[PDB]
RNA sequence: GCCAGGAUGUUGGCUUAGAAGCAGCCAUCAUUUAAAGAAAGCGUAAUAGCUCACUGGUCGAGUCGGCCUGCGCGGAAGAUG
RNA sequence: UCGGGUAAGUUCCGACCUGCACGAAUGGCGUAAUGAUGGCCAGGCUGUCUCCACCCGAGACUCAGUGAAAUUGAACUCGCU
RNA sequence: AAGGUACUCCGGGGAUAACAGGCUGAUACCGCCCAAGAGUUCAUAUCGACGGCGGUGUUUGGCACCUCGAUGUCGGCUCAUCACAUCCUGGGGCUGAAGUAGGUCCCAAGGGUAUGGCUGUUCGCCAUUUAAAGUGGUACGCGAGCUGGGUUUAGAACGUCGU
C-alpha cells in the first residue's frame, strides 16, 4: 500500500474496439497491467535515507561511527573541519530516531548533527517483511 | 540425509550388532575417521558430521563417506498399546562395529584433517579415532 | 565465573590451576575467561 | 477502621459524594486504614459536572472515622461518619479546593498540610 | 627466568568511508641480518601503541611433546530421618 | 463478536447470524396474571465473612444406681531407611 | 433368530479395565557436550543452528504386579509437613556493570511468600496490592476432620442419533 516509485512503463502494443473503445476501459486495462507486473517484477519496499553530518571532537569519533554502523548506516567519509572532525553518513530515517540523545551521550554533550533526506533505498528483507505484515494487518 | 532410493521390503527385524567391522583401512583418501565403539549412526548424525567437516576444510580436497544408512527403524506412535502390528518407519541407520572407517579425506594437510574430524566426531554418538592410510 | 563441565584455555594468558580438588581456569588478561569445573 | 467494601463520605468539593475503598495500601495482608492512611477508592456517587466522575479509580486520605483516633493521654476522638479526601493517583495531592467538616492533628504532615490549611477546624 | 634487538622496499596490492601485520580478498615477496611473520595475540576510524615468534646476550643441566597402559578427579539436584 | 452493567462480569441483559445440530398442534412466536420454578441485579438487613469475644441453658467431666453395641486368628501392638 | 436396560438382578474375577501405588522413562521437565551463527567488530555479556551425552520421576504414555467377600473419586475449607531445580530477603563471579536499574551464573531452605471480579473450577484472564505473590513431593497430602458446586443412579426437557 505504498506509492510505487522509480518504474518505467513502455506502451509498445495494444488493441481497441471502435464501438467499445472508452478511455475508462484503457485506464482499467493499465491498472491490470501494473498488477501483473508486480507478480513478475518483484516489488520491493524502499526506505527514506537521510544524509547525516555529525561534528564532534576526534576523541568520540570511533563511538559515533560505531553507532551509525549499528543503525544500519554507512559512513560516507570524514573531514577535519576546525577542531571537531565532521563525519558524513547515510542512515535510515526510522533508525535515526533518537540520535540526539545517544549522540550527546557518546560525545559528552559536545556533539551536533544535521539530517536531510538523500534517497530511497530498499528496506532489509526481514524489516520489509514486517512492514508488509503490518500494512496487511 | 542418505536413504535407499528403493527397498525390497519396507520393514526389517531388529537384529543384533556383534563382531568386528569390515573396511578398516583408508582406501580412498589419505586420512580417515575410524569408529572404536559399537552403535547405530543415523542419517541425520551422518549429515551433521559431514556438514561440520566440510565447512572446516572450506571446500578444499575430497571427502568420502564410507557408511550408508540402509536399515529402516520403526517406532510406535504415542498413546498406542502393544501389538496391532509393527510400527511405522521413522528414520534410517547404519550399524557400526569397532574398526569401521566412517569418513576419509584427501587434498588437505593432516593438521586441518585432524581438526575437521574432531569437529565431526562431536556430532557422532560413538567414540572415534584418527587414522592414516598405510602401505600394507 | 563460568561454571562448566568442559573447562579449557581460551587464550595464551589463560591458565589451568587445580585448587581444593577443583579444576579452574584463571586468566591475567580477561575476567570473562575465568572458569570453574562444576 | 476502614477496609475493602467500606463506603466513605467525601469531605471535599471534588464532586464525589460516595466512594468505596477497594484497597488498603502499605503492606501485605494489611487489614485497616485509620485517619491519615491512604486508600485506593472507586467513585460510587458523583455530582454532575464535577472534577471527578463515577467509576474512577483514584487515591484518598481518610480524615474522619467512627472508630476515631487515640491521643497520648488515653483520650479518644470519634466522629459520626467515615470521611475521606480524594487525592491524585500519582501526585497524591488533593483534587478539591475546599475541605468540609473537622479534621484531626493526625494529618499534620508535609504531605497533608494543604488539607490542614483548608480545614474549617483541626481537633 | 633474566638482559637486549625485534627491521627495511612496505601502509604488499586490491577492495575498503577508513583497512597501514592484526575487516576481508589476493597475494605472498624480497632486504639488512644475530634475527625479525607481507604477521601468532592484545589494541586502533585508520594509524599508532602493546607484544610475540624469531634471534642475540645471560644462565649452567637436562628439558619438551606425543603413543600405550594401571588406579584415582570433575561432570553428579528431591522430597518423613 | 459488539453494546450495557462492575475497579475488575466464563454468569446476566440487549444486539449480530457464522442455526456444529431452531421452526410451525411430537405446534412457531408472543403474552397480563400466577409460581415453596431456573438465571442475573439493587435497596434494606445483618457474626455469612474480616475475626472472632462474652454470656444463658442441654450434653461432655466427677460421684452414686442401672447398664448396651458394631468388631475381634492370636499379640509381649514404637520411629526411620 | 435382532436389539435395549441409568428400572435393573444373580454367580464370579484384581485371571480383566477406570482411581491411587508399583515397574518402565518413549514422551515431559531440568542440566551438560560440540559450536555454524546472532551479538556494529567480537561463538561463548546474552544467545545459539546441525548434531551428541546425561539427570529427575515430574506430564502424556506403556505394562497389568497389589486391591473387585469395596483401597471414597474433582474443586474448595481446615490443618499442614518435606525437597530445592530460590519468588523475596542474605553472600558472591562475570557483564554488552557510569549511577539508578537490570541480565546471567554460583552459594544459601532462617524466616517470609495478596485480596478481589468471572467460572464447580485447578487454571486462566482481569482489577488492585506486595519485599515477594516460588516450583515440586506428601494416596494429583488432608471426606472414621468439614463441604458437596463438578462428576457417574432413579424424574424431566432440548439438540442429535435410532423404526
Ligand atoms: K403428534
Ligand atoms: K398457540
Ligand atoms: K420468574
Ligand atoms: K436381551
Ligand atoms: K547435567
Ligand atoms: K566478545
Ligand atoms: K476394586
Ligand atoms: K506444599
Ligand atoms: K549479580
Ligand atoms: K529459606
Ligand atoms: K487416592
Ligand atoms: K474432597
Ligand atoms: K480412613
Ligand atoms: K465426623
Ligand atoms: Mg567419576
Ligand atoms: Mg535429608
Ligand atoms: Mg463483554
Ligand atoms: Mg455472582
Ligand atoms: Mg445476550
Ligand atoms: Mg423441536
Ligand atoms: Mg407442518
Ligand atoms: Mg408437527
Ligand atoms: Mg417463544
Ligand atoms: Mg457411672
Ligand atoms: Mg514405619
Ligand atoms: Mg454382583
Ligand atoms: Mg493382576
Ligand atoms: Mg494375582
Ligand atoms: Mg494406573
Ligand atoms: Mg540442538
Ligand atoms: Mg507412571
Ligand atoms: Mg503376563
Ligand atoms: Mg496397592
Ligand atoms: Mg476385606
Ligand atoms: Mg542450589
Ligand atoms: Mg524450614
Ligand atoms: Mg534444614
Ligand atoms: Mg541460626
Ligand atoms: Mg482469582
Ligand atoms: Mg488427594
Ligand atoms: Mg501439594
Ligand atoms: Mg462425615
Ligand atoms: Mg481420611
Ligand atoms: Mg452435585
Ligand atoms: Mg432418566
Ligand atoms: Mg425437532
Ligand atoms: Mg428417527
Ligand atoms: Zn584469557
Amino acid at each position: 500500500g505504498y506509492p510505487l516509485i522509480d518504474v518505467k512503463a513502455k506502451l509498445y502494443d495494444g488493441s481497441y474496439h471502435d464501438v467499445d473503445s472508452s478511455e475508462m476501459a484503457f485506464k482499467i486495462a493499465a491498472s491490470l497491467a501494473l498488477k501483473e507486473a508486480a507478480k513478475k517484477c518483484d516489488p520491493v519496499i524502499l526506505e527514506p535515507m537521510m544524509k547525516v553530518t555529525i561534528e564532534m571532537p576526534e576523541e568520540y569519533m570511533g563511538d559515533i561511527m560505531g553507532d551509525v554502523t549499528s543503525r544500519r548506516g554507512r559512513v560516507d567519509g570524514m573531514e577535519p573541519r576546525g577542531n571537531a572532525q565532521v563525519v558524513n553518513a547515510y542512515v535510515p530515517l526510522s533508525e535515526m530516531f533518537g540520535y540526539a540523545t545517544s549522540l550527546r551521550s557518546n560525545t559528552q554533550g559536545r556533539g551536533t548533527y544535521t539530517m536531510y533526506f538523500d534517497h530511497y533505498a530498499e528496506v532489509p528483507k526481514s524489516i520489509a517483511e514486517d512492514i508488509i505484515k503490518k500494512n496487511k494487518g | 540425509m542418505l536413504q535407499p532410493k528403493r527397498t525390497k521390503f519396507r520393514k526389517m527385524h531388529k537384529g543384533r550388532n556383534r563382531g568386528l567391522a569390515q573396511g578398516t583401512d583408508v582406501s580412498f583418501g589419505s586420512f580417515g575417521l575410524k569408529a572404536v565403539g559399537r552403535g547405530r549412526l543415523t542419517a541425520r548424525q551422518i549429515e551433521a558430521a559431514r556438514r561440520a567437516m566440510t565447512r572446516a576444510v572450506k571446500r578444499q580436497g575430497k571427502i568420502w563417506i564410507r557408511v550408508f544408512p540402509d536399515k529402516p527403524i520403526t517406532e510406535k506412535p504415542l498413546a498406542v498399546r502393544m501389538g496391532k502390528g509393527k510400527g511405522n518407519v521413522e528414520y534410517w541407520v547404519a550399524l557400526i562395529q569397532p574398526g569401521k572407517v566412517l569418513y576419509e579425506m584427501d587434498g588437505v594437510p593432516e593438521e586441518l584433517a585432524r581438526e575437521a574430524f574432531k569437529l565431526a566426531a562431536a556430532k557422532l554418538p560413538i567414540k572415534t579415532t584418527f587414522v592414516t592410510k598405510t602401505v600394507m | 565465573m563460568k561454571v562448566r563441565a568442559s573447562v579449557k584455555k581460551l587464550c595464551r594468558n589463560c591458565k589451568i590451576v587445580k585448587r581444593d580438588g577443583v579444576i579452574r581456569v584463571i586468566c591475567s588478561a580477561e575476567p570473562k575467561h575465568k572458569q570453574r569445573q562444576g | 477502621m476502614i477496609q475493602e467494601q467500606t463506603m466513605l463520605n467525601v469531605a471535599d468539593n471534588s464532586g464525589a459524594r460516595r466512594v468505596m475503598c477497594i484497597k488498603v495500601l502499605g503492606g501485605s495482608h494489611r487489614r485497616y486504614a485509620g485517619v491519615g492512611d491512604i486508600i485506593k477508592i472507586t467513585i460510587k456517587e458523583a455530582i454532575p459536572r464535577g472534577k471527578v466522575k463515577k467509576g474512577d479509580v483514584l487515591k484518598a486520605v481518610v480524615v474522619r472515622t467512627k472508630k476515631g483516633v487515640r491521643r497520648p493521654d488515653g483520650s479518644v476522638i470519634r466522629f459520626d461518619g467515615n470521611a475521606c479526601v480524594l487525592l491524585n493517583n500519582n501526585s497524591e495531592q488533593p483534587i478539591g479546593t475546599r475541605i468540609f467538616g473537622p479534621v484531626t492533628r493526625e494529618l499534620r504532615s508535609e504531605k497533608f498540610m494543604k488539607i490542614i490549611s483548608l480545614a474549617p477546624e483541626v481537633l
